[PDB]
Order: structure tokens, then sequence, then C-alpha cells
């Protein structure tokens, strides 16, 4: 409630900036409405951040490498330039996979020029196919090479996309030239754009003109799902216990033969609409494949999932999703009756990159919570179209917010429960406030399906009923 | 990336072969390649580099960013229709008439057509 | 499934039944997955000596290196000024990637800020990012200092810093009299140390370069410290007990110590303590300038030589026992301030522990790796106890530092079989912990997939990682350890003599097979 | 267990369990000795065991009956005769608490890192993050 309260606040927030930018934040923070469809009237995303104003983006590199490409697993991803952009990035994204690491798969492992003064002067095309060359003599086993390219890389003019063609044209391997450099694009949306458009341009086109592989009408490939704490899993488990096949996973826990066969997939189920739309988009206007959407957060959510996927083939499948809802209800009726009362009528706010604030919402409301602020650093105005309705009257929305807006929204606000990334845990934890990490799971996980949802109840009940809290206070104080 | 320049004044069109990325612009590959687009500006808010863009191949066609700047230059010439611009803010692909100062060369097979006058008439 | 009593995270829930069946038929039916003979035959085809050598004719190619850019550290050294606030003049990646780095080392909040160059600033340079983002930064976070530093795009496009802060100073952006010091500190040379010293340099020219003529060496009686790179807080709390404890005053600069540990009270402080302006400008009245880690400490050597004219002294790091009585003497020189009985209490207390402990630490085979200073100090501290350091690995380290690592190792009888390597990575260091077993290894995380790797040959080959450097993901609350000085060098004594001992336990437990070595007294 | 406690002690303890919520599945005993904690270890496991060395050989005797049996022992009493220079650790005050919760979580993290160090069978939670 208090809408004109939010108002009233957010005017207030707004007034330490410059006159430049508090202009462009006005139009990044909102009341929300669910009666409105078109978010274009309302809030305004996907532009560039503001200088000094502490923003937590990245950059489309991040969003390539490190999202995308890097969960596929018998692949070997070159950090083409400076050695700092792989160091940051190794083994900080928790895409589970299955695998002899150094052999046969290289998820956890950081591939670098090391680019020196001489590189930039010089170039380094001829120590990339230098380095293609020690790559294929070291690592026998690797099944394709992707060259994810820093900025450096296009700042000085390189033409990595010839040096891939001929390399893969002389060792017969599959080289995916990426230029996924930092400063093009405003945050990591770009950088699933190009990742996407490398995919479709340089992996997907290869068993076009083959018909080898053996199909079967319940053919589904998982979109989107990057096993983050083994939740592709825990989804993989729930669609083959439906009676469906899953053919391919993109990207967690995925195969360069998986993304290769995708094309002869009946069914794609797109879990992550904003990082890999592109490419569905993609195959439905080629191939021809039907894409849907689906949430598996929450028994709520994922029964509605289930059912709207079994409405898709035959009768058997339907009978199939009825014998796996019936047999999974009891273990998701009991985790709500004994955590809902432990939680109930908490308010939570969440901030994460994108799809993550508003697919979370059914769980947490499942157990009794609400949301009263949530917002994105990168998702599109179609984000924002879809989250509008799921999201309660008067409540707080923000885009691409400052670490001060986001600290003044929670000093007013004072939420039970803050769900967001690394870089707010310890600004948030020292004021008082229960946090969640909303990225990795705070290491645990997985939480899709039931067998997720029974693991975000218990952490969240974890976090939030903690003794530590009540002792932020010095008696004598 | 291979360019096919395009204009009344060019007796002929001139199919170049750049490399994508570079940070040198179209700008850059126009000039080093003899094609007379009228670049009279370094700040990049004249407007006078306004060329069509086409991408021939509709399946290789790479995302982008569309700058401030060069959605303001657009306007101010009058070469960005509102569906563009909804288009490249929303699924982040180019408008059909760029400036060749701020367009940057992608891994795709591109024709680009000016007519010798400044943008805006 | 799940029991709502016993609830089950991704280990072990995804060793049930289903799970395995389902995982199987996946890599059968779609993942196209080697046969496992041969994966196994590659595995132990690594393990060899051969692959040792095609392995060091690397020269194109890096795998797990172990280093990083010098803006990490230019943030690093700009956080400890106080009300300083870290600014890098380039893409936002390079701060979100800063910051999530020091979130998970220090588990404290970390503040930087960037102007956020895009495609506009590639074309068109970024000047106007700087002046806006000055602006912005002062108006919303109210600094009282901020520090610029550079990514690799800036470097690249040639975007000078000096023009681009006195033009949004003469603009009005930002008050003519505040101040910005810069750095130019690009990707491709050096390391993160190098970028701490070129942030400090900066800072130090910035504010002692116009006041040369008032200054007099010796004025305030002062000693300056400069730590460099620390990533312990232990170290400067060890450092300022020291010089407290035997009556100098000194003048710490650049100390993240009260901004990287902060109480947690319902409130959180975005700066706290931090070196004062003022100690910064009456830094040239000093007797003299002492640096902790001389090997990144360069350009600032040659800086303070040539400009506040000090006898910089010829120490090494205060690591170990010989290292640190030699810093203590050099300071109670130039002091002139005596050693109390205190420190020589201490000493003693440590040598009675090396004592007690040399039965256990004698003749143990370590590979270790880290920065320079830190990694010669740790040689010389194993020298000192009888250890044999067997692989000596450094990423960022130059010729003559090998030369001097060189030498330090051979006036000792137990460095005979020691290899020191510059400029190879933890591939290198996989590859000759297996062909040349050490007993265990010293460093960052980093490692922990080398152990893993080696107890895929066996348990008989598998060697244990010693967390300690920078950084430490996979522990908590290490970074208040210690590692300077007397007690920095019982730390990590305590630390060698406990892992020898669990992995003796370790191995020593089965019943009838290996327990009758189960010794309740060690 | 407390073999030199007395009743009043037991009372004690069981009213400061009682106060708080995670007490529940608490049982305090006095006059007991270390073959009765070895059978409650093995009968009711719990995650770890804190005490002096003496334990390290009920340790033992769990990793016989099998490694998802074993449970690790934390030498936090008096005496420690297997470990070095232990006695100088704090154990009052907050730096004691300090240094016991690093102990604790510490070796939570050891204990996590040894169970997921299998390649291809375990691995897969072998987190470079904790
Ligand atoms: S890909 Fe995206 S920031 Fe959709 S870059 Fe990011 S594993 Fe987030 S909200 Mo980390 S658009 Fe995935 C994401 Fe969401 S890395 Fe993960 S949690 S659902
Ligand atoms: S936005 Fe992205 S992550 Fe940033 S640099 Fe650019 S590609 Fe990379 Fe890596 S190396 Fe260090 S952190 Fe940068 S300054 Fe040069
Ligand atoms: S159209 Fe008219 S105003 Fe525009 S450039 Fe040509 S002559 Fe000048
Ligand atoms: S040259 Fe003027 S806008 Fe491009
Ligand atoms: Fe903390």
């Amino acid at each position: 409630m208090s809408r004109e309260e939010v108002e009233s606040l957010i005017q207030e927030v707004l007034e330490v900036y410059p006159e430049k930018a508090r202009k462009d934040r006005n139009k990044h923070l909102a009341v929300n409405d669910p009666a409105v469809t078109q978010s274009k009237k309302c809030i305004i995303s996907n532009k560039k951040s503001q200088p000094g104003l502490m923003t937590i983006r990245g950059c489309a590199y991040a969003g390539s490498k490190g999202v995308v490409w890097g969960p596929i697993k018998d692949m070997i991803h070159i950090s083409h330039g400076p050695v700092g952009c792989g160091q940051y990035s190794r083994a900080g994204r928790r895409n589970y996979y299955i695998g002899t690491t150094g052999v046969n798969a290289f998820v956890t492992m950081n591939f670098t020029s090391d680019f020196q003064e001489k590189d930039i002067v010089f170039g380094g095309d001829k120590k990339l196919a230098k380095l293609i060359d020690e790559v294929e003599t070291l690592f026998p086993l690797n099944k394709g090479i992707s060259v994810q390219s820093e900025c450096p890389i296009g700042l000085i003019g390189d033409d990595i996309e010839s040096v891939s063609k001929v390399k893969g044209a002389e060792l017969s391997k599959t080289i995916v030239p990426v230029r996924c450099e930092g400063f093009r694009g405003v945050s990591q949306s770009l950088g699933h754009h190009i990742a996407n458009d490398a995919v479709r341009d340089w992996v997907l086109g290869k068993r076009d003109e083959d018909t080898t592989f053996a199909s079967t009408p319940y053919d589904v490939a998982i979109i989107g799902d990057y096993n983050i704490g083994g939740d592709a899993w825990s989804s993989r488990i729930l669609l083959e216990e439906m009676g469906l096949r899953c053919v391919a996973q993109w990207s967690g826990d995925g195969s360069i033969s998986e993304i290769e066969l995708t094309p002869k997939v009946k069914l794609n189920l797109v879990h992550c609409y904003r990082s890999m739309n592109y490419i569905s988009r993609h195959m439905e206007e080629k191939y021809g494949i039907p894409w849907m959407e689906y949430n598996f957060f929450g028994p709520t959510k994922t029964i509605e999932s289930l059912r709207a996927i079994a409405a898709k083939f035959d009768e058997s499948i339907q009978k199939k999703c009825e014998e796996v809802i019936a047999k999974y209800k009891p273990e998701w009726e009991a985790v709500v009756a004994k955590y809902r009362p432990r939680l109930e009528g908490k308010r939570v706010m969440l901030y994460i990159g994108g799809l993550r604030p508003r697919h979370v919402i059914g769980a947490y409301e499942d157990l009794g919570m609400e949301v009263v602020g949530t917002g994105y650093e990168f998702a599109h105005n179609d984000d924002y179209d879809r989250t509008m309705k799921e999201m309660g009257d008067s409540t707080l929305l923000y885009d691409d917010v400052t670490g001060y807006e986001f600290e003044e929204f929670v000093k007013r606000i004072k939420p039970d429960l803050i769900g967001s990334g690394i870089k707010e845990k310890f600004i948030f934890q020292k004021m008082g406030i229960p946090f969640r990490e909303m990225h990795s799971w705070d290491y645990s996980g997985p939480y899709h399906g039931f067998d997720g949802f029974a693991i975000f109840a218990r952490d969240m009940d974890m976090t939030l009923n903690n003794p530590c809290w009540k002792k932020l206070q010095a008696p004598w104080e | 990336a291979t360019i096919y320049f395009s204009s009344p004044l060019m007796p002929h069109n001139k199919k170049v072969q750049a490399v994508a990325g570079k940070r040198s612009t179209l700008l850059g590959v126009a000039q080093e390649n003899g094609v007379k687009i009228p670049f009279e500006c370094q700040d990049g808010n004249c407007g006078s580099c306004l060329v069509k863009i086409t991408h021939l191949d509709g399946e290789r066609i790479k995302g982008m960013l569309l700058t401030d700047k060069e959605r303001n230059v657009l306007k101010s010439v009058g070469k960005l229709p509102k569906s563009e611009e909804e288009r490249a803010a929303v699924r982040d692909l180019p408008p059909t008439y760029r400036l060749a100062c701020q367009t940057i060369v992608t891994d795709e097979d591109l024709l680009v057509e000016f007519t010798g006058e400044p943008g805006g008439a | 499934s799940q029991q709502v009593d016993k609830i089950k995270a991704s280990y072990p829930l995804f060793l049930d039944q289903d799970y395995k069946d389902m995982l199987a038929k996946k890599r059968d039916g779609f993942e196209e997955k080697y046969p496992q003979d041969k994966i196994d035959e590659v595995f132990q085809w690594t393990t060899t000596k051969e692959y040792q050598e095609l392995n060091f004719q690397r020269e194109a190619l890096t795998v797990n290196p172990a280093k990083a850019c010098q803006p990490l550290g230019a943030v690093l050294c700009a956080l400890g000024f106080e009300k300083t606030m870290p600014y890098v003049h380039g893409s936002q990646g390079c701060v979100a990637y800063f910051r999530s780095y020091f979130n998970r080392h220090f588990r404290e909040p970390v503040s930087c800020v960037s102007d956020s160059m895009t495609e506009d600033a590639a074309v068109f340079g970024g000047q106007q990012n700087m002046k806006d983002g000055l602006q912005n930064c002062k108006a919303t976070y109210k600094p009282d200092m901020i520090a610029v530093s550079t990514t690799c795009m800036a470097e690249v496009i040639g975007d000078d810093l000096n023009a681009f802060i006195n033009n949004s100073k003469k603009e009005g952006f930002i008050p003519d009299e505040f101040p910005v010091p810069f750095a130019h500190t690009p990707s491709f040379v050096g390391s993160h140390v190098t970028g701490w010293d070129n942030m400090f340099e900066g800072i130090a020219r910035y504010f002692t370069l116009k006041s040369m003529d008032d200054k007099v060496v010796g004025s305030n009686k002062k000693i300056n410290i400069v730590p460099g790179f620390e990533t312990y807080l232990g170290n400067f709390r060890v450092i300022k007990r020291m010089l407290s404890e035997m009556g100098v005053g000194y003048s710490l600069l650049s100390d993240p110590e009260e901004v990287l540990d902060t109480p947690a009270d319902g409130q959180f402080r975005m700066y706290a303590g931090g070196t004062t302006q003022e100690e910064m400008k009456d830094a040239p009245n000093a007797l003299n300038t002492v640096l902790l880690q001389p090997w990144h400490l360069e350009k600032t050597k040659k800086f303070v030589e040539g400009t506040w004219k000090h006898e910089v002294p010829k120490l090494n790091i205060p690591m170990g026992l010989d290292w640190t009585d030699e810093f203590l003497m050099k300071v109670s020189e130039i002091s002139g301030q005596p050693i109390p009985a205190s420190l020589t209490k201490e000493r003693g207390r440590l040598v009675d522990m090396m004592t007690d402990s040399h039965t256990w630490l004698h003749g143990k085979r370590f590979a270790l790796w880290g920065d320079p200073d830190f990694v010669m100090g740790l040689v010389k501290f194993l020298l000192e106890l009888g250890c044999e350091p067997v692989h000596i690995l450094c990423h960022n380290g130059n010729k003559r530092w090998k030369k001097a690592v060189d030498a330090i190792l051979a006036a000792s009888p137990y460095g005979k079989n020691a290899t020191v390597y510059i400029g190879k990575d933890l591939w290198h260091l996989r590859s000759l912990v297996f062909t040349d077993k050490p007993d265990f290894m010293i460093g960052n995380s980093y490692g922990k997939f080398i152990q893993r790797d080696t107890l895929h040959k066996g348990k008989e080959f598998e060697v244990p990682l010693i967390r300690i450097g920078f950084p430490i993901f996979d522990r908590h609350h290490l970074h208040r350890s210690t590692t300077l000085g007397y007690e920095g060098a019982m730390q990590i004594l305590t630390t060698l003599v406990n892992s020898i001992l669990e992995r003796l336990d370790e191995e020593t437990r089965g019943m009838q097979a290996t327990d009758y070595n189960h010794d309740l007294v060690r």
C-alpha cells in the first residue's frame, strides 16, 4: 500500500543526483500497477548506466563467455586478451556439469592469450593461431574451440574470424569467434545476443544434411537453463518422468553434440527468455520448431508449467503428467506445512539480473511471503511487460538501481529479506537485514522443481529465522 | 565481412573486404577504399554521413547497440521511424539508416547506399 | 524425491539412483562422450613426463594463470586512503569483476565506481564520460577524494587522464581544489601489484610534488611505511603493533585495514579509517621511508628517492626470523629507539616453537606459488625450518627476482633440489607436481583443483594444499591471519605442522592396516 | 557429555537448552565416559565431535563402519597431544568466539571438500567459492 508514499519516497531519493542524473533516473523507478499491459509508458529499460553511480551491471564478455558459452563442457573457451577478465570469471558461476576436468571437460579452467605490450602494438592473430595449435596438441579430446574476445581485441582491430576459419579448415575443428568486447552494449544482454548469434552462425547449422539421428514424437529441448546448482537436472527429471525425451540442454551440462542435435527436436522449452529468445526465434523461423516459456519455481508454477507442456502432446503425456503431479504432491504439501507458518507474512525485496525477479515470485508466495520491491539490472521492456502482472499493486520497480538508491529504498521500506548478488550481500548484512544470494543460491540448491522447492524453503527459513539478527545492537548501546 | 558500396555518384558499385569489429568504423573502410561518403565533423553530430545499410544475408544479422548520440542524430535527420526505434530498443536490431562515422562493421554481407548529400535531404 | 525431515542439497541429492540413471541415459544418448578407457588413457598421458615437456614448450597459450590485472591493485591501493573513492575510467565490467573478487575474498563490502564507457567512447573518446562520472560520484557518494585508475580500453584508446581531469575542473564539474589523483594502469603490463605501485606513486606525486620547497627530512620524527598489495589485515595489525610497542612514531600510507573490517552494528559505513591527506602531505618530512614489499614498489622507490630525498633501506619483506630481525634493527637504527623486551620474548617464543616442531617439519617438500615478495619470504622461512621447497612458481616475477631467489636458495643446504619458475601458470605446476611429487602445496584456492587431479591418480599420489595467499574463496575468515613478523611466522609454522600431522593422521587411520602408527601423542 | 558433572550443572544446562529452539534434540549426560559417547555417536550419528585428543580413536572406530558413518573430530579442550601449539589458542571473550567460529566453519568446509573430491563422481559440488 501507500502508493503516494512510494512516489514521495522516490522523489526524495532522487534529490541528491545532479540534474542530468536525476532526470535520467526518474524514468527507471516506478510504482507497479498490474493493470498496465505496456511497460514503455511506465518504466524505461535497456539504457546506458549513468557514469560514477556504482551500477551493478556487467559487460558483454560476462554475458557471453561467463553465461552462455561457459557451461558448455567439451569445448575450450579462450579469453582472447589480457589476463584479468578470464581470472575474475573463473569458476565464479555454479553451472554444474559431469566430466573429468582437463581431459574431456574444461568448464572450470581458464584459457587465455595473456596479451602483453607487444601483442597490443603488433597484434595477436599469429599468437592466436599458435595458441590454437598448442591447445590442439595439449588437449586432444576437446570437441571444439570458442574464442571470446575482450576489449583490446576489437580496439586494436584483430581479425579473429579469418583466423578461426583458417584454423578450422586446417585442423577440421569447430572454431567459433565471439566478438563480446566489454564496451559493446550497456550490460550482459548484448553479450547474450552475441553468444546466440555465434551459436547460430558457427555451430547450429552443422547436422543439417544428415538424418542418422532417430527422432521421436516426444522430443523436447531445454533452452535457457544453465544448471545453477543442479536446477537443469531437477527440471530434466521432472520432464522425463512425464514421458518426454530431452535431447538438448542449453547450456548447463551442455555438449556441442546436443547443440548440433537440437534442430531435430519437436518442442523447445525456454526457461530464460532474456538470454535465449533469439536462438529460439531463429529455430522457429528456420526449422519450424515451436518454443514455449515455462516456470519451475515453486509448486504452483511447476504444476501449471507441467500441465501447459503436457497440453502440447497426446493424452498419454497428459496422463503421465497427472501421475507425476499426484506422485509429487505430498512432498511439497509437507514442505509447505512445515515451513509456511515460520515465513508467513514476511516482506521480501528482490534485485537480480533478468527473469529471476519475476520467476521466483511464485515460490515466495507459495510460502506466504510477499514481494514489495523488485527490479532488474539488464532486462528489456518485454520482461517488464511480463513482470507487471505478477507483482502486487503499489509495489516498487527499479531498473539498473544504484547502490545509493537501493540502500535508501531498503532503509525506508525495511523489508524482512533481500535477495540479490554478492555485491550487496555484505552491505545489507551489516544493516541487520537477512540476505540471500539469488544468483548462486548462496552456494546451495537446486531451486527448480519440488526437489528444489524443498531446499528453497529450507534456505529461506534458515536465513530469515536466524538468532544472529537479534544481536546486531550491543546491550549497553 | 563483404561490403558493397553503391551510389549514383559511383559509376560502378564496389566490393570490399573489411575486418569486423575494427575501432575504425565504416568511415575508415570507406576512406581506405576511396568511397566518397561526405564526412563533415569529428564529434558525430552533423549527420552528413547518413547511409542506408541492407543486410544481404538476412539469417546472419548481428545484434548491436544503438547509441543515444546516433539515435538523436537520426531523429534530427528524420531517418528513424518509431517502429525502428522500438525494434532497436527491445530486440537490439540495427535500423535501416545508419551513420557511417558511428557504424561498426559486423561479420556479414552488407550493401551501403548513399546519395552524396548530407543527412536530411 | 525429498524427505521433509532430511532435505538434501545438490550433494548428495544428485547421487540418488533415479538421478544417476537419468545422467547415464543422457550421456549414452546425446552427449556422444568418449569411451571411459580412452579418457583414462589420456589422463595417464597427461600425468607422464613427455606431457610435461610438451607443456613447457608453450609460448602462446596460458592455462590457469595466477595473477590479475593492474586496476585491481590500483583499486586496493585507492581503498587505503581516508574518504577516497576508487574510480576506474573505462568499462563497467572491470569494476563489477573487481568488486566480486574482493567481495569473495574479504567477505566485506567494496566500493568502486566507473564511467561505463561504451561504443560511443570507443569511437569518440571518453572525456564527457569522465566529467559526468566525476560530477555524479562527488554529488552522490560525497568522497573527500577520487582516485582514478584505467582499464585496458582507456589505455588502448589513449585516453589521457591529466587533460580530462583538468577540463572537468575548469568547466566546473568539480571544484578546482578537489583532490583527484590519477594513474595509468594498463592491464597488459605487469600484474595487480604493478597497479598498486602505479596508484600509490600517482597519489604521492599528486600530493608531494608542488610543495618540495618547505620540506626538510626528519622534521616530524616519523618513519613512512608502504605496505604494498596486502590482502591480510593481520599484517597491517602486526606492523602497527610492532612499531607501537617500540616507541617509533610511524605514518602508515594507504591502509585499507579499517574499511575492510567494519563492525556490523545495524548501519553500513561506506568509509572507515584510511590514510589522512595531511599524512600524505607531511610524508616527505619523515626521517625515512621503508617499503615492506620492495619487489613490486620499484617506481614508488624511484619517486621517493628522487623527490623526497629519502635513503630508502635495502630491506627484505619482514617474513621469518632473520628478515624480521633485520627489519627491526633497521627501524631501530633509523628512529634511534632500542628493541623492547617484549619483541625479544616473542622472538624467543618463536624459536622455541621452531625447535619443538623441527622434528615434524624436517625434510618436507613443498611446491608454492604467489606474489614475488610473499613467495621469497615463504621460501626463506621454509629454508629456516629445514623444509625443502622443490618447486617455486611466480607468474608475475622478473629475471632479477629469479636471481635473488636462486641466490637465497644457494646459501642453504636445503635448497639443492630447488628450481624457480617465472612466467609459468598453474598447469605447469600441475605437471611438475605430477612428475616430481612434493609433500604439500602452498597457494591460493586455485590449487584446490590440482589436488583433485592428483587424487584421481590415487591416494598415494595426492598432494594436499595449504591455503596461504590471495585469493582464498573456499575458506572463511582466513584473511584475518597474519603473515609478516614474528606472530605471522608462528601462524605459518602452526599451519604447516598441523597440516603435516593431519595428513599423517588421515593416512594412518585404517583399522588393522595402518592404525598401528595412530599414536595419541605426536 | 561431562564425566565430572553434577546434578545442578545438569539442571542448568537443561535450562539453557530449553531456552533455545535448537536444543530440542539435546541430551545431557553426567558420569558417562567416552565409551558411552562412542555408542551414542554410532547409534545417533552427529556431524562432528568436539573434544580433546582422546576422541581421535572414536573417529577411527566410525571410519571402520564406513566412510559415510565417519564422525570427524574438532580438537578444542584439554588435553591435545597429536597437534602442535594449540595450547596458544583463545577460547574466552570475543577473540575466543572468533577463533571457535573460524575453526568450526573451516572444519565443515574441509569435510565438504573431502566429500566432493571424486572426479566425475562427486566433483560437481567441488565449488571454488564457498
Ligand atoms: S542467463 Fe542471466 S545475473 Fe537468464 S546473465 Fe545472469 S543463470 Fe542471473 S537473473 Mo547471474 S538473465 Fe541466468 C542470469 Fe538471469 S548469471 Fe544467472 S543468476 S536466468
Ligand atoms: S568490460 Fe568485459 S570484463 Fe572488463 S576488461 Fe572489458 S572485456 Fe574484460 Fe579484465 S582485463 Fe582487467 S578486468 Fe577490465 S581492466 Fe583490462
Ligand atoms: S538540402 Fe538545402 S539546406 Fe540541406 S544541405 Fe542541401 S542545400 Fe543545404
Ligand atoms: S561524420 Fe558527421 S555525423 Fe558522421
Ligand atoms: Fe564480513
